[PDB]
């Protein structure tokens, strides 16, 4: 194929994978591992289950399997797993041999150190690769846009988080976490769905009720008029069919399942919900920063992509800034410039832009950690990759 | 909380009715006049018994505007008058020798009476409505819902 | 051709000799990175200058190298000349003679280092280095009279008799637009207002150019300030926000008059022209109330010419008439008179120069220039 | 007896003249609640303040009604007023004159709208309301100092010399223990530990508050750490979770020296304290130094007076003999300091009373307080 830097989006729901100056991802699968179960289900000898089975394999055949996740908010919970994903990352989804190649990595701005060393000595160590670079996710969906300032906001299955940036410089004391992304989503539509009298608590149902919120769910731009359309209407009700075969009746969920990301003490988060955590990170930029910030609001991430999401996320920035800027004085609220940027292609401008940023460095051979590097300074060696 | 306030009604102003339909090129008195010249016409053509001519000189000229309820509700009182004296079996020979526009006008004002029958007898208004309906099919009805919301 | 440049204590302005105006005008300053995040791929510089920092600002540290007239920063001062010659006038300052500017009472090595960069890192046949008053008597037609020059860092008072300096008389005061830009940002945290950032110095900077005046009469402006809202004006920050200042915006201004305000056991603005001239000789004084220079950008206020007419008439004898001089060109006199030296007929023979200064070293300089 | 109630930024603390502690001391916190899921008739209710906000804290939103030294909430700091006079100090305030405290360069409304609800609200005889910093030196026993204070959310510098201020070398910064815990609550997310209710906040200042230091030369503390575990330390979780802390025991304190950990532009407490005393004239710059009185929760730290007095003695000249004054009360200074004042004989005639105001209107606090 070619020998160019590998780069690898090792998200929480899904990897996905590729190279330098790839467009789009060349894979992308459920971050999932799955081992061998049977459970009064259905069993067939069309297919075989092998002792470890993972991402596409296990996903096409979770009934079959009991799913485990290796990640959770941002961070590789179990490393046995995470090599049974990387494992078949490079030798049965890419077919490559990693020794002596370059790879680029991705995680959130505030994780664990011991996410990163443990990530980079399993490059290092169990593949051999001969450099790494390690990329703050939201960054990257920056370089997709093809832009220099603004501020994005990543949201995923494990984490929403921001990094505000002026003029490429990124603003490290104003990046933050929201710790509610598409996974409490994802439990909190099951938590509606239980009040319906629905049951979803076995591993392999979490990606069937994934699959529902993915189709059925959107945000309320308007919270009393959803809730008018819901109470007083059978309108906003929609059947959906399981793998089962089963079918359920879903109405307010697919309104009220989104608006734990706006409003998350409905998953008993105390923290402000996307709007008000990214005004109030924009309002503590410095005065000469903040209008470029507002002119760029970049969305990125699968959690990004509810229907209505960016018109909501725009209207209650601008009555936000309406209630503790102007305080309810409608003069000076048309002056007031705000631009989310909204691009098709957003589920995956992490990966997108870590294939422009792999394609920036894939010459500059200083630019990666060594391999020869960390055998000599251990954890020490990451000390390049940034403040 | 901020997730009440109105922010769309003042950074996004909507179209208006008057951006769809477009201005009455006529004053408020004009038309009162023209009406006020009519509806004299109109209740005569009932005293000489010949109220198939009251209706089709009344219905020669249409007020509409936010700006003349007085006046459209008078024109209104004297087109459920001038209906009410009409006699049923002259209805199928006057309906197909109106045109489209007399029939969409007809249509629209025996819509407007229908609309408050404390003061009009919706007896005859529906009674019109089956004969004006039959004879020019459910395209006259599409145009009512079409029509200006000044009508 | 000749080259000169007021060297400002917070904006340079340089041109070539015989323009009626400077050519380049910009922020005394270099700016540097103040995070250490970027995104990788991309350039950055290790350090910005002038219109650059200034627009820049919002992502960095600010630092004037000259504080109070002083280079207090050489290793700076040299990206700022290098700014002026290879940026924003876009010559080879080795073909160029040069006019450099410094204000009076000023340290020695000042002049010296000035001296020095000029000619063994820019390379110039030669150069004078004038004091900014001497410099603002040109430019108005004029050989008597007493100039009062305000800038950014200095304010100074330099009586002329006849084109001779007369330095028993002349006298410095370390007040300035620097000191009335701290106070303002001071006296608006009283309104709520934080302003802390060398950022958010340069948006306090420009509110004070943009809203504030000289009261008249400061006892009966506060009393009407105190009884009525219709002295208030609005700002707008850049990020669109809106700020309402009323009597902070003549108290700024005032400080000039009463030193004191800043904590200066000082004597206030009027009474250090009053002073120098009656500091002159006995004869020659006679006409300085009749013939006395406002110069330079904290000179631009408006009423401040009204309210010094004023006050030097509260203070001197009636017998004799009194007046202030204030132009349009104020805050560019300075750099206008400079550029009439170096097209003065008497003056081609007057600079520094490599045939004397390559054996004389920096220690010529005071042998000359004034 | 008059009371004597220090406004605290965090923590409010209140008593009667001539106490030597304060009588009750407690968070300045309004904790509201995050369900709406009750039980009927049961002691329940829209909100708790204080000791009941912090022992009930896992099911409240806590907020506090002060940030940065300003009253951002007046209708939950008159709770908190409220609660230190009806069931704190179990008094009526219409029957005791209050001392009351502010900091240095707030906005005036904050001061003119704490008369106003005095007056307006609890009635009160008569009240004041003075600058903490010099409540900090009163309660020390000399008449010079440079004041650092430090609390939750402010901290200053006042130079004082012979009961004079100083009041253009002044300093003001918005950094103390609100922004260290801040800071705490980030730096503890690299050990995997994740603080995000204000609940956890209140978690993290206790951390922050039994196991932080100031290190003498961090540096060296960095590499020391960086060597060995004897560095690290374990904090009991209210879950009974053992957590371990290591460098963030002394990286929190450091930003209270190098700010721009937060991104924040300023001089550290050293160069802030510095330049306070470097803005005061020469002859009063030989005595403060041997006069540096540390003041509120935030100077509390193991280690900062000794690291304090290396900083400020390598900008100092080295002729000059210099001391930290940090003692063990330093806590509650500014109340003991105002326990003594409104002691004072001399002091009785300088109050603002309740026919003054009615007289004069809010406004009157600015000719009554420095
Ligand atoms: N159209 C959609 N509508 C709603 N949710 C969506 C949609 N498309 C994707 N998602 C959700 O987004 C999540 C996957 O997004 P993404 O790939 O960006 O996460 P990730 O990168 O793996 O997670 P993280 O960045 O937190 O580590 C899942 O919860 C998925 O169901
Ligand atoms: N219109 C104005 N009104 C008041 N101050 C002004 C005005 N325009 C500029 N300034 C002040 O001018 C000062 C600079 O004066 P300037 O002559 O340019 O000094 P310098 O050349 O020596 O640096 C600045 O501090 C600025 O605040
Ligand atoms: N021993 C200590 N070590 C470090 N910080 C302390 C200590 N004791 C209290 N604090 C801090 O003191 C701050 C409160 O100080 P205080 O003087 O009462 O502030 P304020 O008056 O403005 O409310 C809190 O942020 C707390 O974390
Ligand atoms: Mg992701
Ligand atoms: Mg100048
Ligand atoms: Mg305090």
């Amino acid at each position: 194929m070619e020998s160019a830097p590998i780069v690898l989006d090792n998200g929480t729901g899904f990897v996905k994978v590729g190279y330098a100056k790839d467009n789009f991802p060349r894979f992308q699968f459920p971050s999932i591992v799955g081992r061998p179960i049977l459970r009064a289900e259905e069993k067939t000898g069309n297919v075989q289950i092998k002792d470890v089975m993972v991402g596409d394999e296990a996903e096409a055949v979770r009934s079959l399997l009991q799913v485990k996740y290796p990640m959770e908010n941002g961070i590789i919970r179990d490393f046995e797993e995470m090599n049974q994903l990387w494992d078949y990352t490079f030798f049965e989804k890419l077919k490559i041999d990693p020794r002596g190649r370059k790879i680029l990595l991705t995680e959130p701005p505030m994780n664990p150190v011991a996410n990163r060393e443990k990530m980079c000595e399993t490059m290092f160590e169990r593949y051999g690769f001969g450099g790494v670079y390690v990329a703050i996710q939201a960054v990257l969906s920056l370089y997709a846009q093809g832009l220099s300032s603004g501020v994005v906001v990543d949201s995923g299955d494990g984490v929403t988080h921001i990094v505000p940036v002026y003029e490429s410089v990124v603003l490290n004391h104003l990046v933050g976490r929201l710790d509610v992304a598409g996974r409490d989503a994802t439990r909190y539509l099951i938590s509606l769905l239980l009040r319906k009298g629905y049951a979803f608590n076995r591993t392999a149902d979490f990606e069937t009720v994934r699959e529902m919120k993915e189709k059925l769910c959107y945000v309320s731009y308007d919270l009393e008029l959803d809730h008018k359309l819901s109470e007083e209407t059978t309108v906003l009700m929609r059947n959906y069919t399981l793998p089962d075969g089963r079918v359920i009746k879903v109405g307010s969920e697919r309104y009220e399942c989104p608006e734990c990301l706006f409003q998350p003490h409905l998953v008993g988060s105390e923290q402000p919900g996307l709007s008000e955590f990214i005004f109030d990170t924009i309002q503590a930029a410095d005065v000469d920063i903040r209008k470029y910030l507002y002119r760029a609001i970049v969305l990125s991430g699968g959690s990004s992509m509810y229907a209505g999401l960016p018109s909501r996320l725009e209207k209650e920035i601008k009555q936000l800034w309406f209630e503790r800027v102007l305080h309810g004085d409608p003069a000076r609220l048309p002056n007031f410039k705000v631009k989310i940027e909204d691009a098709p292609r957003r589920r995956h401008a992490v990966f997108i832009g870590g294939a422009v940023l792999a394609d920036i460095m894939a010459q500059n051979d200083h630019m990666w950690v060594s391999k020869a590097e960390w055998e000599e300074y251990g954890v020490r060696a990451l000390d390049k990759l940034g403040p | 909380t901020f997730r009440t306030l109105d922010v769309d009604s003042i950074t996004e102003p909507v179209l208006t009715e008057q951006d769809i339909f477009p201005i009455r090129n006529e004053t408020a008195e004009q038309v009162q006049a023209a009406v006020s010249q009519l509806i004299p016409q109109a209740r005569s053509a009932i005293q000489t018994g010949n109220a198939l001519q009251g209706l089709k000189t009344l219905l020669s000229y249409v007020p509409y505007g936010n700006d003349v309820q007085e006046v459209r509700t008078q024109y209104l009182n004297a087109f459920v008058d001038v209906l009410s004296n009409i006699r049923a079996a002259d209805i199928p020979a006057f309906v197909k020798e109106c045109s489209t526009e007399e029939i969409d006008n007809i249509v629209n004002f025996i819509y407007r009476g229908l609309a408050n029958p404390q003061a009009y007898n919706s007896s005859v208004l529906l009674n019109w409505h089956e004969k004006v309906v039959e004879i020019s099919g459910i395209g006259c009805i599409v145009r009512v819902l079409n029509s200006r919301p000044d009508l | 051709t000749a080259l000169v440049c007021d060297n400002g204590s917070g904006l340079v302005k340089a041109g070539f000799a015989g323009d009626d105006a400077p050519r380049a005008v910009f922020p005394s300053i270099v700016g540097r990175p103040r995070h250490q995040g970027v995104m990788v791929g991309m350039g950055q510089k290790d350090s910005y200058v002038g219109d650059e920092a200034q627009s820049k600002r919002g992502i960095l540290t600010l630092k004037y190298p000259i504080e109070h007239g002083i280079i207090t920063n050489w290793d700076d001062m040299e990206k700022i000349w290098h700014h002026t010659f290879y940026n924003e006038l876009r010559v080879a300052p080795e073909e160029h003679p040069t006019l450099l500017t410094e204000a009076p009472l000023n340290p020695k090595a000042n002049r010296e280092k000035m001296t020095q960069i000029m000619f063994e890192t820019f390379n110039v046949p030669a150069m004078y280095v004038a004091i900014q008053a001497v410099l603002s008597l040109y430019a108005s037609g004029r050989t008597t009279g007493i100039v009062l020059d305000s800038g950014d860092g200095v304010t100074h008072n330099v009586p002329i008799y006849e084109g001779y300096a007369l330095p028993h008389a002349i006298m410095r005061l370390d007040l300035a637009g620097r000191d009335l830009t701290d106070y303002l940002m001071k006296i608006l945290t009283e309104r709520g207002y934080s302003f802390v950032t060398t950022a958010e110095r340069e948006i306090v900077r420009d509110i004070k150019e943009k809203l504030c005046y000289v009261a008249l009469d400061f006892e009966n402006e506060m009393a009407t300030a105190a009884s009525s809202s219709s002295l208030e004006k609005s700002y707008e920050l850049p990020d669109g926000q809106v700020i309402t200042i009323g009597n902070e915006r003549f108290r700024c201004p005032e400080t000039l008059f009463q030193p004191s305000f800043i904590g200066m056991e000082s004597a206030g603005i009027h009474e250090t022209t009053y002073n120098s001239i009656m500091k002159c000789d006995i004869d020659i004084r006679k006409d300085l109330y009749a013939n006395n220079v406002m110069s330079g950008g904290t000179t631009m206020y408006p009423g401040i010419a009204d309210r010094m007419q004023k006050e030097i008439t509260a203070l001197a004898p009636s017998t004799m008439k009194i007046k202030i001089i204030a132009p349009p060109e104020r805050k560019y006199s300075v750099w206008i008179g400079g550029s009439i030296l170096a097209s003065l007929s008497t003056f081609q023979q007057m600079w520094i120069t490599k045939q004397e200064y390559d054996e004389a070293g920096p220690s010529i300089v005071h042998r000359k220039c004034f």
